[PDB]
């Protein structure tokens, strides 16, 4: 439902804790697993009532009808986003993993290369 | 059978009376009332415990801002 794969990821996950979150993320890995699993089984939504019956053999009409028309209208709305700029601070923390890491090592792993040159000999 | 049947229409007649009145239950007096009651209280607690006649109201949840 709700959450999905992206790369490999819960298995991948939970090794792997950058040590700027690292400590959490060994926490984070088992909560999420109690949440997806739970997820899962829940209903996703119940039946819908049977109008016809309750109407007219609950004979209290006046009453349930405009119960009735109360719950027909009745608007719901959708839980809250509170924690999801961590799903963009993602794309930062991908730089500094990238470029960051990807540049810097990329030119030391230049100089090891044309030192491995010689040292055939 | 019918004379049978002639005990069978009293039964009727008293039926509709009632229904179009009450005296308590057109016999019944307050004892009925009082019995419904006893049972009234138990089943509220298998039933809930309001709302009852009148729609649920319902809340909505937060979060934290990390």
């Amino acid at each position: 439902r709700k959450l999905a794969l992206k790369t490999i990821d819960w298995v991948a996950f939970g090794e792997i804790i950058p040590r700027n979150q690292k400590a959490v993320a060994n926490s984070l890995k088992s909560w999420n697993e109690t949440l997806t699993s739970r997820l899962a089984t829940l209903p996703e939504k119940p039946p819908a009532i049977d109008w016809a019956y309750y109407k007219a053999n609950v004979a209290k009409a006046g009453l349930v009808d405009d119960f009735e028309k109360k719950f027909n209208a009745l608007k719901v709305p959708i839980p809250e986003d509170k924690y999801t700029a961590q799903v963009d601070a993602e794309e930062k923390e991908d730089v500094k993993s990238c470029a960051e890491f990807l540049t810097q090592s990329k030119t030391r792993i230049q100089e090891y290369e044309k030192e491995l040159e010689k040292m055939r000999n | 059978l019918d004379p049978v049947q002639k005990l069978f229409v009293d039964k009727i007649r008293e039926y509709r009376t009632k229904r179009q009145t009450s005296g308590g239950p057109v016999d019944a007096g307050p004892e009925y009332q009082q019995d419904l009651d006893r049972e009234l209280f138990k089943l509220k607690q298998m039933y809930g415990k309001a709302d009852m006649n009148t729609f649920p109201n319902f809340t909505f949840e937060d979060p934290k801002f990390e």
